[PDB]
């Protein structure tokens, strides 16, 4: 009941933030850096905003003239979900070079972070990135649940196989 | 001469050596002139070691040229190393693809700014002494306390190893730092009056 | 009428006097010149000199000279010698990337906005035989994103990342005559700040001077379009949009502006001089015709999900004919690599509700 | 940790996987690098699989080969494969044993991370080292009586079943930009012997033509010095050169007998005369090696000629090395002839052969993993956890200097 | 493979090859092999005094003395008889096969040799099963340190025999996965009402051991198996032992294969995500 | 190396450099049950200029108090009774609210976002990100 | 590499660019008289089993062309000599197939026309046609006192074509 309203607020905020352009560095001769990362020019940074579904689930969106950082607090109901989520996010971050919009590490306080730059919005349809982020949030919850059901299902079969042989 | 200069300091770095040649309204000053045993070949050599710790083992003789070409195309000077490291460890924006001669493609990231840092931190490649900036600084401070300001606002880069994007900016920041600590003893108050414009000619 | 020159961005463009050739930068260190042959486009020139991305291109109509600036800190003036364009280096004396460049109406000088938080006004000297420049510095605090000359070739508008739209005098008494008074002011010595917007919001992506120069318009990242009226004591009309930030704007009459941006489509704005109010005139790119051929083609068939011509942000707009007093056709180029030609009368026909001026 | 338990050594090749514990001279298991599965997994379907021989003929399972050209192509399958390598065959508690795995030169750095992700995060091993096959083959030649000084600078001639590689190595590090592959190897020698048998012998069940070929090859083949003189031997005294090969027909379960002759030396000959079997390749292996060594740095193209090493089943052929050394020396000498004519010091060409060649890579690995040095260069669970899988991108070479 | 195998393949295959060659009449090849098994077990197969006609198989367990105090020596002797000789220095039990004097059916000995480890563990269980079957209560429990930091406690009561395992989860997250498996063992009677009862205690040991120097901590877990006469009698004894002595390793093995399964899920999902991303390109 | 520790950029001479609603007036409206009224009052004289975070967190709470006190089905009408500047300020407050999730306050705040978005468009959100002086 | 002939001499005569090599024969033909114990026909037979596998053959002497022809012919004889049930029968096949007129340099059907110079006039055409015939005779006559056992080790090559060329 609170899912759709949450994702809708996040999607709209992402459209507002993903309005980037190429920006040569102002501080370093012939450099080109994601301003939201280096933050060496305050006027190039936008106001950080947060969209929260509850005390646990939320999304932090940090914009700047040429890049946006997106951090997500994934839902983790119990311990098995917590460790599965951590292993899954770690798994994807290790492959960040292939998943080119992912940060190698989340922003402190979040489980996974994206760094979308102007080069990305230049090479991909920005409305499709927004779609991807929303799609991502929904799909990780689903995968985590399936993983949870799997570990439980295999555990039952493993306990029986051993017990039934005595 | 080109810039219409008679007096200033030329920082020159080529494939074999780095010299800091001060010049006053006419000719050089062999007494102030200094040398840095770190240049083009050295950076290229260091890149080779860095790429090795990355899983790409290039032979020092067989591939020297290839790694040199990678250096010229992807390497640059870091302005704030602490900030560059964070970009390398936390993101992938620094990663660029580079096709080797045999067709294989490799990925180069943090090493892009790490190899040239040798110019500012010789120890990185087991060389003694201070870095190019600190050396430049000392050379100027060890000169006529009347012609100093003239020098500072007239530093000119020359040579292939001085084309690294960000170099001019790094020098300036480093000098400003050296001044704030060794000439103003922490007096940030009067740093704003310090003039340093390192000329970066479009014909280096 | 849309045409795709490539799939990556068209960083910036410029058309010649006849609108017979368009110069574009394909997210490159180069500038490609396209000429139309019949109904097709053909690349005729390839200007390669810049060592970084090209961020601005302007074409001086009568002298036929193209000027370019790029992230490599350089600027080049190109002259057509027979069949090839030859570049001449212009030392801008900046230490950061150039961002925009515009020739003055009198083609005697061009301005470059850069990341050095300054504007370089360049002119040529027939004594030392090369280009020089003076810097307009104060009170610019950040990167200069856009420029537009006043019709007198002296007053100059600038939009910066310090959220301000400004008008300066770029008077160079070595190539032009003392300028005539204007409602913007009587004193126009070099570098004089004539007007400065009041606000600490949004980078000013684009600025445009009306045909007679008594009005200046600019679009900011906070999704607002503004217009300063020199005839009304420089009063400023402001209009906050319900959509994404505009990146380019231009007058199509003394009271009408057309803008485009991150929404990916041109929109119309009108100014009520008596009320001093800006109003949203509507979308101009809307997805059965008046002619036989049209009715045929426009008929639907059986059977990037965007309902706009451009598939990504429109970053530049220019008047193709009719000038800024009564524009009849205008051009848009954007991050999608497309270039669109819009006809003002057609838009008026297909949009009975449209009300210009 | 260098303790009471020896490290595990796993060498995963394209056809066979050699596994066992460090210190032993032969692998404890030599099994086909294949895994047989059933074909949305739920419960424990992921565990219903077999590997090696148990996986080749399984009636209700599909046989997969996770490795192509020496590189892992299906990580899900490789990971499961390892589960049995550890818990079924080696019977090693993975948390108590350091592991040494192998990789072909050219294997990507990413692949090393993927390998480490598996060993540290699935099996929680305390230490991991990924050695490149060629280097281990060099280390393996240290067993030969021909060498008196340990060195990791040499030319490795690796020939398995697919392609033969000429790998130049300098101080423990393969000179990747100078590797050369040869379109001739095990499968090319088998297919050839197949034809030779067809054009002469009768009785071989057409369904077991390849089997018979591969069999005769590794049971009777070898390299001769001169083809005519050889053909002159089999003809003048054919009673002391022609061998017999009896085999079992599949359907009839009957032993058929054919003659083995000219193919014995003609098979291996294609290495030196590729044109015999490949319409597109005609460079004698002796020429390719010479070419490769000539492309390498001048200062190393002599230590290379002096330390040519062999690895792989296709080098088992009696006199393979002797013939290789002879030919290569005739080439290198012929060249230095035109220089004196058109006085460079003679070039010492040496090809090393030893008893541990079939499993040279695993052998070298086993010998190196049973030394204190190995424990120093291995990356620990702790380093993996504090620095990340990127530390496994580089594996310091060791075993020479000291 | 769900259940872990009980026998050691390296032993069986090594002896088989040697027996096959000794029967064929070939000159004996020298044999020298060092290998391991779960729980710190080290083996050695070799030619004592270089005599290739003799093949010795030796096992080393750091905790052998503890098993010895519970009938290990006597049991090994009943099973191996004259194949059991003085233990090779560095090992606790040695089997000696004379390639010149082999039995007609070399099958049962190859099989029994393969179970050297299992037979070393056998007595401690048999001893306590017997106690239960003779109503001998009050007997001090057996304490077997089968790993440097793990312990197994065996105890006989009036109607049941309990086996307790104090295991360690080096991987912090492996505790969470382990609990999921333990929960299923705990409710196991719901699928086999006759099967052993299984309890599990996270950081603390069962209360009966709270007064001993038993281990306590976040990565420690205690598992208790309650075996009944139907599992400890003379008819089920062997099967029950083959199962119970593998449990500890069975738990950890499945925890790891479970993590491998999740990896395949992560590859498929990460793979799908990359397609969508790439699909956003013009 | 000690000389590189200081951020000289902090003193560069080219670096850029940029009282609340009536608590009672709002409570008065809330207590009387005049929601829309409470909102319009709460969206008055925002602490856009004070540099104090305490004063700002105050105006934020008064606003949040009103939004939370609303009935889901009455949010639309209220939002529609505001002018454009109002909706922008509202949006800025809805976002401020997301930073303090409490007893399901975010469930309703998402309802406010939904309606605020429908009135001011994505343009209103852009102005939350663009604000240099904000609530 | 392949096996070449060593019979080339400063005085050896040529017919086209083929070496008019001496052959210890009785059959009629322009072949010189050989006094030694071995001639080009011997070499061809000796090196056949080896040479037949090569696909590339460098031509070093006009003698090699002569060696190449005999080599290509030996294969031909094997075609016939295969389906024969008596040495004497084959002796007649070598005679019959020896007289048969195979193509020669310059004509279509003769492989390697880019290597072998064709007869410059009518005399050479007749002399070359004769030298070739004489070679096909002696060669086929020596190939029988070999292939037969008082042999599949000669029949196996029947499917192999030297340089992937054929006289047929
Ligand atoms: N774009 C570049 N960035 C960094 N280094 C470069 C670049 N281009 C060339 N170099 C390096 O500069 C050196 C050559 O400069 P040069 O002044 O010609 O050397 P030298 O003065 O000793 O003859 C070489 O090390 C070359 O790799
Ligand atoms: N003794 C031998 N002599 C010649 N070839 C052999 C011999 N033993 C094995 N071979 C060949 O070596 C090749 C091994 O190929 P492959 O299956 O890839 O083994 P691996 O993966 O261990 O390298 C095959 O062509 C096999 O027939
Ligand atoms: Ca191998």
């Amino acid at each position: 009941a609170t899912l759709r309203p949450y994702l809708s607020a996040v999607r709209a905020t992402l459209q507002a933030a993903l309005c980037l352009e190429n920006f040569s560095s102002q501080v370093v001769e012939r450099h080109n850096k994601p301003e939201v990362e280096v933050r060496s020019s305050k006027e190039l940074l936008l106001q950080p905003v947060t969209i929260s579904r509850n005390e646990k689930e939320k999304v932090l969106i940090e914009g700047s003239i040429n890049s946006v950082r997106v951090s997500i607090a994934v839902k983790q109901a119990d311990e098995i979900e917590k460790i599965l989520c951590h292993k899954f996010m770690r798994f994807m971050m290790m492959r960040a070079e292939n998943f080119f919009i992912l940060r190698r590490k989340p922003v402190e306080g979040y489980d996974i972070s994206f760094l979308i730059t102007n080069f990305h919005t230049e090479q991909m349809y920005k409305h499709k990135l927004v779609d991807f982020v929303i799609h991502f949030m929904e799909e990780i919850d689903k995968e985590i649940s399936e993983m949870k059901l799997s570990v439980n299902a295999r555990a039952r079969i493993v306990a029986e196989e051993f017990l039934k042989n005595f | 001469y080109a810039q219409g200069l008679l007096t200033g300091v030329v920082v020159d770095s080529g494939d074999g050596v780095t010299h800091i040649c001060p010049v006053y309204e006419g000719f050089s000053l062999p007494h102030l002139t200094r040398r840095l045993d770190i240049a083009g070949r050295d950076i290229t050599r260091y890149l080779i070691k860095l790429l090795l710790l990355r899983g790409y083992a290039f032979n020092h003789s067989a591939d020297f040229e290839t790694v040199r070409m990678i250096k010229e195309k992807l390497c640059y000077v870091g302005y704030n190393i602490e900030q560059e490291q964070k970009l390398a460890l936390e993101t992938t924006v620094l990663v660029e693809s580079y096709t080797l001669p045999d067709g294989r493609i490799i990925k180069v990231g943090g090493e892009r700014f790490e190899a040239p840092e040798a110019l500012f931190q010789p120890h990185l490649i087991n060389v003694e002494g201070v870095g190019v900036a600190e050396l430049l600084f000392n050379t100027i401070q060890a000169a006529d306390i009347d012609t100093r300001s003239e020098f500072y606002k007239h530093i000119v880069l020359s040579g292939g190893s001085t084309m690294y994007p960000g170099l001019p900016s790094r020098l300036e920041r480093e000098l400003k730092q050296l001044y704030l600590e060794r000439v103003l003893k922490g007096d940030v108050e009067k740093l704003s009056k310090f003039k340093i414009r390192i000329e970066d000619p479009p014909r280096r | 009428a849309y045409h795709s020159f490539l799939v990556e961005p068209i960083s910036c463009h410029a058309w010649n006097k006849d609108r017979t050739q368009i110069a574009i930068c394909p997210n490159n260190h180069e500038v490609h010149i396209y000429e139309k042959s019949g109904n097709k486009w053909v690349q005729v020139h390839e200007l390669k000199e810049h060592n970084g991305q090209v961020t601005g291109v302007d074409w001086a109509p009568d002298s036929n000279r193209i000027v370019t600036c790029g992230t490599d800190r350089n600027a080049y003036v190109w002259t057509l010698k027979g069949r090839t364009w030859k570049p001449t280096l212009v030392i801008l004396r900046i230490n950061r990337a150039a961002r925009c460049v515009r020739w003055a109406p009198n083609e005697k000088k061009f301005a470059v906005g850069s990341g050095s938080r300054v504007i370089s006004i360049c002119y040529f000297e027939q004594e030392n035989d090369w280009w020089v420049c003076k810097h307009i510095k104060k009170p610019i605090r950040s990167t200069v994103l856009s420029l537009d000359w006043h019709p007198n070739s002296v007053l100059l508008a600038a939009g910066s990342c310090d959220f301000k739209c400004r008008i300066f005098s770029a008077y160079i008494k070595e190539v032009e005559e003392r300028p005539a008074p204007t409602p913007w002011g009587s004193k126009m010595p070099f570098g004089e700040l004539m007007f400065e917007s009041s606000s600490s919001c949004g980078w000013v992506h684009g600025v445009c001077f009306s045909a007679n120069g008594s009005r200046v318009a600019w679009v900011s990242h906070d999704s607002t379009v503004c217009l300063a009226d020199a005839d009304k004591k420089m009063a400023v009309a402001t209009l906050a949009s319900e959509t994404l930030p505009l990146l380019a704007v231009t007058f199509i009459t003394e009271s009408s502006l057309v803008a485009a941006g991150h929404d990916c489509f041109p929109v119309l704005f009108t100014y009520d001089s008596a009320a001093g109010k800006l109003s949203f005139g509507g979308r101009l790119d809307v997805p059965r015709g008046l002619t036989a051929r049209e009715r045929f083609q426009n008929l639907d068939k059986k059977a990037a999900g965007l309902d706009s011509l451009h598939k990504n942000s429109v970053s530049q707009i220019s008047v193709l004919s009719g000038g800024k007093a009564k524009c009849s056709q205008f051009c848009t180029t954007g991050m999608d690599g497309g270039m669109s030609i819009w006809d003002v009368r057609s838009l008026e026909s297909a949009l009975k509700d449209l009300k210009i001026v | 940790m260098a303790g009471r338990l020896p490290a595990c050594v796993v060498d995963c090749g394209t056809g066979y996987t050699k596994l066992g514990y460090a210190g032993n001279t032969e692998p404890q298991f030599i099994i086909p690098s294949c895994i047989a599965i059933k074909e949305v997994m739920k419960g424990v379907d992921d565990l219903d699989f077999f590997i090696g021989d148990e996986a080749i003929e399984k009636p209700t399972y599909a046989t997969k080969w996770p490795i192509r050209h020496g590189i892992v192509e299906d990580w899900d399958l490789m990971e499961r494969f390892m589960e049995q390598v550890i818990f079924k065959y080696l019977r090693a508690e993975p948390e108590d044993h350091y592991f040494l795995l192998t990789e072909p030169p050219l294997n990507t750095p990413e692949n090393r991370e993927y390998t480490a992700e598996i060993m540290f995060e699935s099996f929680n091993v305390p230490g991991l080292y990924i050695a490149v096959q060629a280097v281990l083959a060099l280390a393996a030649s240290w067993t030969s009586r021909q060498v008196g000084e340990r060195t990791l600078t040499g030319t490795v001639i690796d020939s398995g079943d697919g392609v033969t590689h000429v790998i130049p190595v300098a101080e423990g590090y393969v000179i990747g930009s100078c590797i050369k592959h040869i379109p001739i190897a095990g499968r090319d020698i088998t297919y050839f012997i197949q034809q030779l048998l067809r054009d002469r012998e009768v009785g071989i069940p057409p369904e077991q033509s390849l089997e018979t070929a591969k069999a005769v090859k590794e049971r009777y083949s070898y390299v001769c010095p001169d083809l005519v003189k050889e053909f002159n031997k089999y003809d003048t005294d054919g009673s002391k050169w022609i061998k017999q090969y009896t085999g079992i027909n599949a359907i009839s379960k009957k032993e058929f007998s054919i003659d083995v002759g000219y193919e014995r030396f003609l098979g291996p000959e294609i290495f030196f005369h590729p044109e015999f079997a490949n319409p597109d390749f005609t460079q004698p292996i002796s020429e390719v090696v010479d070419e490769v060594i000539q492309n390498c740095p001048i200062d190393v193209r002599r230590p290379l000629y002096k330390n040519i090493v062999l690895s792989g089943g296709s080098t088992m052929f009696r006199d393979f090395g002797r013939r290789l050394q002879r030919d290569l020396k005739r080439t290198v000498d012929a060249r230095l002839k035109l220089s004196e004519e058109l006085k460079p010091k003679p070039i010492d060409v040496q090809v090393i052969t030893h008893h541990m060649q079939r499993y040279a890579v695993w052998f070298g690995g086993s010998m190196l993993a049973s030394t204190p040095e190995f424990y120093q260069v291995c990356h620990t669970k702790k380093d993996y956890e504090e620095i990340g899988p990127s530390i496994c991108r580089h594996n310091p070479v060791f075993g020479v200097m000291s | 493979m769900i259940l872990l195998e009980v026998n050691n393949r390296i032993i069986e295959e090594t002896l088989a090859l040697k027996f096959e060659n000794a029967a064929a009449g070939n000159k004996p090849e020298a044999v020298e092999v060092t290998f391991a098994d779960f729980d710190g077990v080290l083996y050695h197969i070799s030619n004592p005094n270089g005599d290739k006609t003799k093949v010795m198989v030796s096992i080393s367990l750091k905790f052998y003395k503890e098993l010895q105090a519970h009938g290990a020596d006597e049991l090994l002797k009943r099973v191996y008889g004259s194949y059991l000789v003085n233990p090779e220095s560095g090992y606790n039990v040695s089997l000696l096969y004379d390639l010149e004097n082999l039995p007609a059916s070399k099958d049962s000995i190859v099989h029994q040799a393969g179970m050297l480890k299992r037979n070393c563990f056998a007595s401690v269980f048999e001893k306590y099963f017997q106690f239960q079957e003779e109503g001998k209560e009050g007997e001090n429990r057996a304490v077997i340190h089968y790993r440097d930091d793990e312990t197994m406690y065996v105890e006989s009561k009036k109607d049941r025999v309990t086996v307790v395992f104090s295991t360690v989860f080096k991987d912090d997250d492996d505790v969470v996965i382990g609990k999921v498996f333990m929960q299923e063992f705990k409710e196991g009677r719901r699928a086999s009402h006759t099967a052993p009862q299984v309890l599990f205690s996270h950081r603390e040991p069962p209360l009966e051991l709270k007064d001993t120097d038993a281990a306590v901590g976040d990565n420690i877990g205690y598992i208790t198996f309650v075996l009944f006469p139907r599992h400890t009698n003379a008819s089920a004894r062997d099967n029950t032992i083959n199962l119970i002595h593998t449990f500890r390793d069975y738990l950890h093995y499945h925890i790891k294969c479970s993590k491998a399964y999740i990896h395949t899920r992560m590859r498929a999902k990460t793979s799908d995500f990359l397609k969508v991303l790439n699909r956003a390109r013009p | 190396a000690r000389f590189r520790k200081v951020d000289v950029d902090e003193y560069d001479e080219n670096k850029f450099v940029d009282a609340g609603p009536d608590e009672g007036e709002v409570d008065s409206c809330l207590r009387q049950g005049n929601m829309t009224a409470a909102l319009q009052a709460a969206l008055k004289n925002p602490p856009i200029n004070t540099k104090s975070q305490a004063v700002k967190d105050r105006a934020g709470s008064i606003v949040l108090k009103v939004l939370i006190s609303f009935k889901a089905n009455d949010i639309e009408k209220a939002v529609q009774s505001l002018d454009k500047n109002g909706v922008d300020l509202l949006m800025k407050y809805i976002y401020k609210g997301f930073e303090s999730p409490s007893d399901n306050s975010s469930a309703v705040l998402l309802q406010w976002h939904e309606k605020a978005l429908a009135a001011g468009g994505v343009g209103s959100i852009v102005r939350v990100l663009t604000a240099r002086k904000t609530v | 590499p392949a096996y070449h002939s060593s019979l080339m001499d400063p005085d050896t005569k040529l017919i086209g660019n083929m070496a008019l090599l001496p052959i210890r024969s009785q059959f009629k033909g322009p072949a010189p008289r050989e006094t030694k114990d071995t001639d080009i026909v011997d070499e061809a037979i000796y090196y056949f089993k080896a040479n037949v596998f090569f696909k590339n053959y460098e031509i070093k002497n006009e003698a090699d062309r002569t060696l190449i022809y005999i080599t290509l012919y030996i294969s031909e004889c094997l075609k016939k000599l295969q389906k024969c049930n008596s040495k004497s029968q084959g002796e007649k096949e070598m005679y019959t197939l020896g007289i048969t007129n195979f193509p020669i340099p310059g004509e279509p059907g003769f492989p390697l026309n880019a290597i072998y110079a064709k007869p410059a006039n009518k005399q050479e055409d007749e002399v070359m046609r004769a030298y070739l015939q004489q070679l096909r005779q002696e060669t086929g006559l020596r190939l029988c006192e070999k292939v037969f056992d008082p042999s599949k080790w000669w029949t196996c090559f029947v499917k192999r074509q030297f340089m992937n060329k054929s006289l047929s």
